[PDB]
């Protein structure tokens, strides 16, 4: 353990995220383009509801129960979904007739069901939901390895798996219930998001949050009082972790959505109620999120009759720096 | 010690990951509409990633641009490095589109080039030969390549912005210019936004970022699709027509907002022809000439409820400026040499309501109605709330909602796109659109007016881009109408029956008349075809009457790629263009204001050459080509122009000036108000605003909103009346019954039970990135296709199943996605994937006709004439319709 000095902390607003997988693409690109590592994304963006990526992760099981470690299941490769490949030098160049079909036959994918989602037109329903690990105040992953080769760094909280340390054990895949370490078959190490720590240690915010283009990430040190992030989570109190009850206090945090149109009455008339259940954010984020979206609700109103709402100035984030370590690089 | 912690030393593993030695600026050179500035890490001469730069200087109190980017462009290095690249000339060796080349030299392929073009002037006709290059704002000297060889050598040149379907021929119509928009940033001051046919969560990632700000900055939202899209999760009220209904949404608001008087008296009198006075007889303008002896046929009358007395109306076709200033491309006419207050409306007072009698030349009286009343008129009886309900699916109440909260919400603007201008009818759609913004008076106002969004297709600098593309004046330059060249080239069917709409009779006698062009002349066919920067037969709108009809007349198809498209791998010729980070260009669009670039960050890879560099060196070959078949010179009698072939490189360059590409950008940088005094030095460190803009003043800290030396200074609209005209009295007009704005019904021709539609992905940029593994794996693995559950259970389709779409045209067989928000009754196919991906036959575009509208055929009326992408036929596709089944020759289990 040993707690860190300070705790790098992250703020996802689920009121700007487009889906665009942007930031899904430059953390591939950035750090897992190695062998081993095509099946894998350290930062991925799932469709909710859906099945989510690795498929069904939210029963893979892990965390904590009452302070005890939890022991969950190792996902197997088609609930990640096996990489497809695709033979495009024998039909463009080398006078191969048919299709550059995928292999394998398509079957599973990390967005599959992308913009799916739930409910009969016109109440379908369905927001996006960005996922990395969540550098746990309480790390599972950390705890459960028995070579201890995963560590939590003391300048900035960040967690990491130790390469060199790190003899495939696959502890930490089995007690990680946001499915977040990934098992590399060639090297037969674990592999996970790196906190972008090379870019924190040279004041760049991680790419995910500096190349979001949405504008809905936010990171920072939780404790810089005039971090957007300490606003967001301590001050207006509208970010909460996402499954809380898995117990390892995420750093992750979620501006839920209130956004949105209302659900649509058989006559064509609209309710008071929106399209997103409360009952599915209740399920992400547990039982504080009705008081959050009144609070957002309520300051979203006041910029509607022209007066001045401090939290959704934060929210709009008119400069980047304001939201975030800062990006430039 | 160091002062560093335990395990510091073991993660310079990681912060290796994170390096590079160089670092240098780039650009996506795509018809995306990014234009986002970007930095390029390479070690050791390696390309190892790209990441936004960021570095768009900010406006006071609104959201910065930055970051910019999308899924796309972070990994656009892919295309560098990736199994799709062309690295040498290649030469078919097998049938079109097979696959089976050889290897060639740049002298043996240019030669080859070279020989035919000569051949195909000297035996037929210049004009036989053409170059396809689209949106020019994308990468202008790339585009200027091939548009300054063609130019030279008396080759066509293609339209692009009409036959995409993304001309706002409505907005052309109204207004009388190409078309313009507000900058994103504007969007940020609008109180009350519709996204109208937009989808901007997928097809604008990176400037959507201003529209949830806006919202949470307490801006309302309203989405109106068919079916429940990406960006409509976030907006606050939701409206789902039936496909092409549109029109009769719009004209309803428009009754309730005429009829509850919601609109701006003062904004009507001054800026539109709501005003002006209608004849009860022949249903036309009262014109001067009708009044007076020797009187104009393009003046007209206002009746002065101030005087009692009719008025002659400053600023229309009729009145003439001044002192005349040159003709500017993107206007009808140069209403800019007119003085600033010249339509002001004083203490004039146009009557809007009413009938008055006047006396003609002959003696005689007439009837006479401001269009404002005839339009009342109609509206009361034809378009209620109640019977758009029955039209639209839309309730009556929902309808009336909407039009009085866009009418007292201000400012309030529409966003329209693709969903509401690929129609049959969108002109007449846009008009409607037009209307409701001009009876609220927003348009010229920062968070107002009517905003299109589309493609890359606005070049800020377009003046310099003219210079340098068409030196010798556009004036001197062939082009054909793509829309009407693939038409009648291809022998299209458009399904259409002459008696409901005699297409055939409007077509031709708008050529033999000369209001639109006919390339080549003479009935030649066409027989060499150039086409680069775009992917145009994969595109193409009647693509299967193309490969059967069109294609076969080409005698040598020559494309010019950084990778092997379907166009490609349909061509004969194919060379080796540079990837986007090793050549230099400028890159800008209309959705922001600041000029975007790309510079080598190695040298072109391969046998690879820069487009400027290629359309040189085949210059070239092209001189030595026409000595060895003793045709150097000849004459073009149609510009009255002998062309001297054995002098091309010196015109190509300028007598050598402009032979590095660099030159030939900061050439256009020079020749242009809207950016002369940029240096290509400033815009490598740093992307630079615009100097001025096009039809408004740009001012510092301020986003661009059109129109406003109209709406503010008073100068006239560039059309007929001279103002914001919603009635088009011409013979066409009347015949389509569209002399007015009202509700068209989409074609039916296609006689199959699913509306067919085709919008733009996260996923791709049109077909690039199509083929790109790492988009691929984060869908399904290849093309989709979208149905409701509601048509694909009774039809035994289950999610992922292979179905086939058909028509009288084509048929297509892709794998199904089946997705709730879908409405019953249509299909969506997400665009032009490539022929060659994960299709059992054919393609988006096998199911679609070429389809031209007779009201974009007029050419004699006012503002109304042919200029290469200012007017023209707009290759719609929405109104296509197909049937479905499920494909049943592999049927796969999931698991
Ligand atoms: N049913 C239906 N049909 C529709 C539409 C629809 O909505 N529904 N949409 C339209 C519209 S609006 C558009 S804008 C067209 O799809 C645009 O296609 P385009 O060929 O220009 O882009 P694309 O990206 O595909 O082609 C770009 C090509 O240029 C290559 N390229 C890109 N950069 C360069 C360069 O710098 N130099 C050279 N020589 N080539 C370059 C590129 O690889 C690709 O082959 C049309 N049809
Ligand atoms: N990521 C990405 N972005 C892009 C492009 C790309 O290829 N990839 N292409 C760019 C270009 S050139 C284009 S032209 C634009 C096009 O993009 P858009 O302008 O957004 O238009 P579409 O994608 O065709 O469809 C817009 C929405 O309107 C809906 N809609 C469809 N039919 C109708 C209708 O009849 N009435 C109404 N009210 N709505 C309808 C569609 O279902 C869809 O939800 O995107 C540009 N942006
Ligand atoms: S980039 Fe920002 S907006 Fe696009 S998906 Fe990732 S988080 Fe959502
Ligand atoms: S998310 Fe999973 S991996 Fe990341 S720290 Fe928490 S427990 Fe360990
Ligand atoms: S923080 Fe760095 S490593 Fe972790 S997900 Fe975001 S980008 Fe990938
Ligand atoms: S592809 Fe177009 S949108 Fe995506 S980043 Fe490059 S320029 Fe911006
Ligand atoms: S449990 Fe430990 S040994 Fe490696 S596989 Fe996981 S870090
Ligand atoms: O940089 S990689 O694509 O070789
Ligand atoms: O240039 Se626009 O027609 O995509
Ligand atoms: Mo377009
Ligand atoms: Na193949
Ligand atoms: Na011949
Ligand atoms: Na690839
Ligand atoms: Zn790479």
């Amino acid at each position: 353990m040993k707690a860190p000095r300070r705790q790098l902390t992250y703020v996802t607003d689920l009121n700007k995220c487009i889906g665009c997988q942007t930031c899904t693409v430059a953390c591939k690109k950035l750090w897992t383009t190695g062998p081993g590592q095509d099946f894998m994304y350290w930062r991925n963006v799932e469709t909710a509801p859906g099945l989510g990526y690795p498929r069904n992760w939210q029963t893979k099981g892990g965390g904590y129960k009452n302070g005890e470690l939890q022991k969950g299941k190792i996902p197997p490769m088609i609930d990640y979904g096996i990489p497809f490949e695709f033979d495009y030098a024998g039909r463009l160049f080398e006078g191969k007739p048919g299709r550059v079909r995928p292999s394998p036959t398509p079957r599973s994918a990390p967005n599959w069901d992308e913009d799916q989602g739930a409910g009969e037109y016109p109440n379908n329903s369905f927001f996006y939901l960005p996922r990395m690990c969540n550098h746990c105040t309480k790390p599972a992953c950390l705890e459960a390895c028995p070579n201890e080769a995963i560590y939590k760094r003391e300048q900035d909280g960040i967690v990491v798996i130790h390469q060199d340390k790190c003899k495939g054990a696959q502890a930490c895949v089995q007690s990680c219930p946001y499915a977040k370490p990934y098992f590399n078959p060639l090297t037969n190490k674990a592999n996970k998001c790196i906190g972008c720590f090379p870019r924190i240690e040279q004041g760049v915010a991680p790419a995910c949050v500096a190349q979001c283009v949405g504008r809905a990430m936010h990171v920072g040190f939780v404790d810089d009082v005039n971090s957007s992030v300490y606003k967001l989570i301590k001050q207006y109190k509208v970010a909460l972790p996402l499954h809380p009850e898995f117990g390892t206090e995420p750093n992750v945090f979620y501006v839920p959505p209130v956004l949105g149109p209302r659900i649509e009455m058989a006559n064509g008339e609209p309710s008071t109620d929106p399209k997103i259940p409360l009952a599915q954010l209740e399920g992400l984020f547990g039982k504080q999120v009705r008081d959050v979206l009144a609070i957002l609700q309520s300051e979203r109103e006041k910029k509607m009759k022209g007066l001045a709402s401090d939290l959704m100035d934060v929210l709009i984030g008119r400069r980047s720096t304001d939201m975030m370590i800062s990006p430039l690089t | 010690i160091s002062g560093a912690f335990e395990y510091s030393g073991w993660e310079n593993f990681h912060r290796t990951q994170w390096s590079w030695d160089k670092k240098t600026r780039g650009a996506h050179l795509v018809n995306c509409t990014g234009a986002c500035p970007h930095f390029v890490y390479s070690k050791d001469g390696v390309v190892m990633r790209e990441e936004q730069s960021k570095d768009i200087a900010p406006m006071p109190n609104i959201p910065e641009y930055n970051p910019r980017g999308c899924n796309k462009g972070e990994c656009g290095h892919d295309y560098m490095y990736g199994p799709h690249r062309i690295k040498y000339p290649l030469i078919r060796v097998g049938e079109r589109g097979e696959g089976k080349w050889r290897r060639a030299t740049w002298e043996e392929a240019l030669d080859m080039i070279a020989d035919k073009c000569v051949d195909t002037i000297k035996n037929h006709a210049p004009d036989c030969i053409s170059v396809y290059s689209p949106v020019p704002a994308v990468s202008p000297v790339s585009f200027s390549a091939g548009h300054r060889f063609a130019h030279y050598i008396g080759a066509h040149a293609h339209t692009f912005y009409d036959w995409y379907g993304d001309h706002p021929t409505g907005q052309t119509q109204t207004c009388g210019v190409q078309g313009d928009t507000c900058e994103t940033a504007d969007w940020f001051n609008s109180k009350y936004i519709i996204l109208w046919g937009s989808n901007p969560t997928q097809t604008r990632i990176p400037d959507a970022h201003f529209l949830s700000e806006a919202q949470l900055n307490g801006a309302k939202i309203v989405s109106i699709s068919p079916d429940y899209n990406s960006s409509t999760i976030k907006v606050d009220k939701w409206i789902h027509p039936q496909p092409g209904t549109d029109g009769a949404l719009a004209m309803a608001m428009a009754h309730v907002i005429i009829k509850e008087k919601l609109y701006d008296a003062h904004s009507l009198k001054e800026q539109t022809d709501l005003s002006y006075l209608v004849r009860s007889d022949t249903k036309r303008f009262l014109r001067e000439a009708d009044v007076v002896a020797g009187g104009s046929k393009d003046k007209f009358y206002f009746w002065n409820a101030k005087t009692g007395k009719p008025v002659i109306p400053k600023g229309s076709w009729g009145d003439q400026p001044e002192k005349k200033g040159s003709p500017v491309g993107f206007l009808g006419r140069n209403t800019f040499a007119f003085p600033k207050g010249y339509i002001d409306l004083g203490d004039l007072d146009p009557a809007l309501e009413g009938k008055f009698n006047m006396q003609l030349l002959d003696g005689k009286t007439v009837e006479v109605r401001p269009v404002f009343e005839i339009l009342k008129s109609r509206l009361m009886a034809d378009n209620t709330p109640e019977k758009a309900a029955k039209i639209t699916g839309v309730t009556a109440k929902a309808i009336t909602e909407l039009a009085r909260e866009f009418a007292t919400a201000k400012p309030s603007m529409i966003i329209c796109g693709g969903g509401t201008q690929h129609w049959y009818y969108s002109d007449v759609l846009l008009r409607a659109m037009h209307l409701l913004t001009a009876l609220t008076g927003t348009e010229g106002t920062n968070g107002g007016g009517m905003n299109h969004y589309i493609g890359q297709w606005k070049p800020a600098f377009v003046a310099g881009l003219v210079a340098l593309a068409f030196p010798e004046g556009v004036n001197k330059q062939r082009f054909c109408q793509t829309t009407i060249w693939t038409y009648i080239h291809a022998e299209v069917n458009d399904e259409i029956i002459s008696s409901d709409i005699d297409t055939e009779k409007y077509l031709r006698d708008s050529i033999t008349t000369g209001q639109m062009p006919n390339m080549p002349e003479q009935g030649r066919d066409p027989k060499v075809f150039f086409v680069y920067r775009g992917n145009w037969l994969n595109q193409a709108k009647g693509q299967k009457y193309v490969l059967e009809n069109l294609w076969p007349k080409l005698e040598l198809i020559v494309d010019i790629n950084i990778r092997m498209d379907s166009t490609a791998l349909y061509s004969d010729v194919v060379l080796p263009s540079a990837h986007w980070y090793e050549k230099l260009d400028l890159n800008v669009t209309s959705e922001h204001s600041y000029i975007n670039m790309t510079e080598p960050a190695i040298k072109p890879m391969w046998e690879s050459k820069t487009d400027w560099q290629i359309f040189l060196a085949l210059a070239k070959r092209v001189e030595m080509a026409a000595k060895r078949k003793k045709y150097e010179k000849f004459n073009d009698e149609k510009f009255k122009w002998v062309r001297d072939l054995s002098n091309l490189w010196n015109q190509m360059t300028m007598d050598g000036k402009l032979a590095e590409d660099e030159a030939a950008a900061q050439y256009i940088l020079d020749n242009a108000p809207q950016s002369k005094g940029i240096t290509i030095q400033m815009l490598r460190e740093k992307p630079q605003r615009f100097k001025s803009n096009w039809t408004s003043p740009l001012k510092e800290g301020v986003p661009y909103t059109p129109f406003q030396y109209f709406v503010v200074d008073k100068k006239p609209w560039p059309t007929l009346t001279g103002r914001q005209q919603f009635y088009l009295d011409h013979d066409t007009f009347f015949d389509m019954g569209v002399e007015l704005p009202t509700y068209k019904a989409p074609i039916d021709a296609d006689k199959y039970p699913f509306r067919f539609n085709s919008p733009h992905s996260r996923h791709s940029v049109h077909s690039t990135f199509k083929d790109n593994v790492l988009m691929l794996r984060l869908q399904r693995g290849g093309p989709s296709i979208e149905m409701s559950p509601l048509d694909a259970k009774p039809l035994g389709i289950k999610d992922n199943d292979w179905v086939e779409a058909w028509n009288n045209h084509g048929k297509v067989i892709c794998r199904v996605k089946i997705r709730n928000g879908e409405q019953r009754g249509r299909v969506s196919m997400w665009h032009c994937p490539e022929l060659y991906m994960d299709l059992l036959t054919g393609g988006s575009q096998s199911v679609c006709p070429v389809r031209i509208n007779p009201t974009n055929l007029v050419g004699n009326y006012g503002h109304l004439f042919f200029r290469p992408n200012y007017y023209g036929p707009a290759g719609s596709q929405r109104d296509v319709r197909v049937n479905v089944k499920r494909y049943i020759g592999a049927t796969p289990i999931s698991f």
